[PDB]
């Protein structure tokens, strides 16, 4: 019963419905974290992220 | 690009140059990982024979700028320039490439997430070394671009070609802002909280920052099993 199309599920990155729940997911070189919500980059040139 | 801005040190690392013989870039890409690069598939008969450059944001001064050869071209099956339809293709470096300062690549997405949430979005972000004007010379300089979502409806009464699924428009109506010349085969990327996901590819124009036109980009979400095999 929650939703992806509410602040996307509380996720960092992807968001899908799953049995009336959220489950959040990360691209390639980002790890979820523990929470369940946050991406957690795994090296320092993890995609889409600015060389700031 | 014409309008938009000069990238900032770090702000558009994912951009790559197609660079031909005369060592001049004639086609952008975009950083997927250390091997390979996307680009669009019409790029492809603009040379015979190209190279790729990482690093770079001023063509005029020459550090961290980097060229890499390429190995293997992935052009899709589909592509044709009767259509321009299925302008897409998956460069693999025969040397891989070393992440650093303005070199890193841009996320694929998932595709039903990103179809939701990435091109639902007000804009997206298309960068490149292309004219600065359509009939300027390309930019010394890396520049990047705000450009909205235009939508697909809009879009097809403003074209005098066939706007396929696996194509989208983004730019403005009058605004004098676009990709054009040399910015083909480039990044479209769209940010979701500080992280740019790959959205698009620069394809084509009819002209560039055309009155009534706008910006044609392959739709990436069309293609992101494709490019999934493409990389393995
Ligand atoms: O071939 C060009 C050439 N141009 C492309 C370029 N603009 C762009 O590439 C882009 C603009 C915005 C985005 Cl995004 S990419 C400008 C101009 C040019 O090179 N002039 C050179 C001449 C000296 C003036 N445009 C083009 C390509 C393909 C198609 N096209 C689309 C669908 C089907 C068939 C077809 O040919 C239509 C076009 F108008
Ligand atoms: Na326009």
């Amino acid at each position: 019963r929650k939703l992806c199309s509410l602040d996307n599920g509380d996720c960092d990155q992807f968001c899908h419905e799953e049995q009336n729940s959220v489950v959040c997911s990360c691209a390639r070189g980002y790890t979820l974290a523990d929470n369940g919500k946050a991406c957690i980059p795994t090296g320092p040139y993890p995609c889409g992220k600015q060389t700031l | 690009i014409v309008g938009g801005q000069e990238c900032k040190d770090g702000e558009c690392p994912w951009q790559a140059l197609l660079i031909n013989e005369e060592n001049e870039g004639f086609c952008g890409g975009t950083i997927l990982s250390e091997f390979y690069i996307l680009t669009a598939a019409h790029c492809l008969y603009q040379a015979k024979r190209f190279k790729v450059r990482v690093g770079d944001r001023n063509t005029e001064q020459e550090g961290g700028e980097a060229v890499h050869e390429v190995e293997v071209v992935i052009k899709h099956n589909r592509f044709t320039k009767e259509t321009y339809d299925f302008d897409i293709a998956v460069l693999r470096l025969k040397t891989p490439i070393t992440f650093r300062m303005n070199v890193a690549p841009a996320c694929l997405p998932e595709r039903d997430w990103a179809e939701s949430t990435l091109m639902t979005q007000k804009t997206g972000i298309v960068s490149g070394f292309g004219r600065t004007h359509e009939k300027g010379e390309q930019s010394t300089r890396l520049k990047m671009l705000e450009v909205p979502y235009v939508d697909r409806n809009s879009c097809k009464l403003s074209s005098s070609f066939i706007i396929t699924q696996n194509m989208f428009c983004a730019g403005y109506d009058t605004k004098q802002e676009d990709a054009c010349q040399g910015d083909s085969g480039g990044p479209h990327v769209t940010r979701f909280k500080d992280t740019y996901f790959v959205t698009g590819i620069v394809s084509w124009g009819e002209g560039c920052a055309r009155k009534g036109k706008y910006g044609i980009y392959t739709k990436v979400t069309a293609f992101l099993k494709w490019i999934d095999r493409s990389m393995k």
